[PDB]
């Protein structure tokens, strides 16, 4: 199946910073690849997909970015509400498979 | 307005299977696809299978062979089904509406414990 | 023309259709197969004097001018020979006219009822784009 490398495990960031989390796919996924925030007792929640585009509602400061094996989610000016996991999960074909997932917190 | 809702039995033994429910309202079952995902406790996103607007099913490779997964366009529900359940299946327990290749709406889900 | 899937899907990426309006590629590449069977010069007239031309079968009452429909708007303002090519550019042009949103894929029935809710991107998997 493709599996997904997600990194960093953990991120602690203050407010006004910009972070960057990354998902490298173990094999050509074309595209096919969303990220999900979840915060804290709250369902996943949809922010990115394919790639580069915004889920409706998601501001600006969230970008994404990547071809073929490695894809990014830039967080440009972290906002309190930013803080919580992120997942990265990919769509080319079936089984689908999430990446492992990223804490960012409060520094 | 989208809503997905999951409901199941709480706390299961070996010897039982397991259903849960996914009634979803605000959208026909006949033109998206409706995936079941779960969360152990303090733990990372798993994928567990899908169930397209066609009826045509899709399951996790290392767990098809413990996993069914059916609906009733009619009552708009979607069902997941597991047997020769393990302790490592406790969790939690999702249904997402998949629209176009992403996860757009996900339902609060219900937690699961298998007990001894 | 009758193309070959990829080769579609391929000339399809190349005009702008893919995630256009938040549409995967593969939504088109399965419209054009149940509205024309990726034929360029499929026509199709409907009891209104209204004729669906080419890859993508749009209607001259709205979209095209074919000169023979009763009060046609031509909103693509086009006639609808040129949506007749081995060109696509001219029925992409169009398409993406029509498909002012996310929702706008509805314009086809065919899509509605044959490829929304299913696996669109089998339709391109294994192919080179």
């Amino acid at each position: 199946d493709i599996v997904l490398t997600q990194s960093p495990a953990s991120l602690s960031a203050s407010v006004g910073e910009t972070v960057t989390i990354t998902c490298r796919a173990s094999g050509n996924i074309h595209n096919y690849l969303a990220w999900y925030q979840q915060k804290q007792g709250k369902s996943p929640q949809l922010l990115v997909y394919y790639t580069t585009t915004l889920a409706d509602g998601v501001p600006s400061r969230f970008s994404g970015s990547g071809s073929g094996t490695q894809y990014s989610l830039k967080i440009n000016s972290l906002q309190p509400e930013d803080f919580g996991s992120y997942y990265c999960q990919h769509f080319w074909s079936t089984p689908r498979t999430f990446g492992g997932g990223t804490k960012l917190e409060i520094k | 307005q989208v809503q997905l809702q999951e409901s199941g039995p709480g706390l299961v033994a070996p010897s039982q299977s397991l259903s849960i429910t996914c009634t979803v309202s605000g959208f026909s079952l006949t033109g998206y696809g409706v995936n079941w995902v779960r969360q152990p406790p303090g733990k990372g996103l798993e994928w567990l299978g899908m169930i397209w607007g066609d009826g045509n099913t899709d399951y996790n490779s290392a767990l098809k062979s413990r996993l069914s997964i059916s609906k009733d366009n009619s009552k708009s529900q979607v069902f997941l089904k597991m047997n020769s359940l393990h302790t490592d299946d406790t969790a939690r327990y999702y249904c997402a509406r998949e629209r176009d290749f992403r996860l757009d709406y996900w339902g609060q889900g219900t937690t699961l414990t298998v007990s001894s | 023309k009758v193309f070959g899937r990829c080769e579609l899907a391929a000339a399809m990426k190349r005009h702008g259709l893919d995630n256009y309006r938040g549409y995967s590629l593969g939504n088109w590449v399965c419209a054009a197969k149940f509205e024309s069977n990726f034929n360029t010069q499929a026509t199709n007239r409907n009891t209104d004097g209204s004729t669906d031309y080419g890859i993508l079968q749009i209607n001259s009452r709205w979209w095209c001018n074919d000169g023979r429909t009763p009060g046609s708007r031509n909103l693509c303002n086009i006639p609808c020979s040129a949506l007749l090519s081995s060109d696509i550019t001219a029925s992409v042009n169009c398409a993406k006219k029509i498909v002012s949103d996310g929702n706008g894929m509805n314009a086809w029935v065919a899509w509605r009822n044959r490829c929304k809710g299913t696996d669109v991107q089998a339709w391109i998997r294994g192919c080179r784009l």
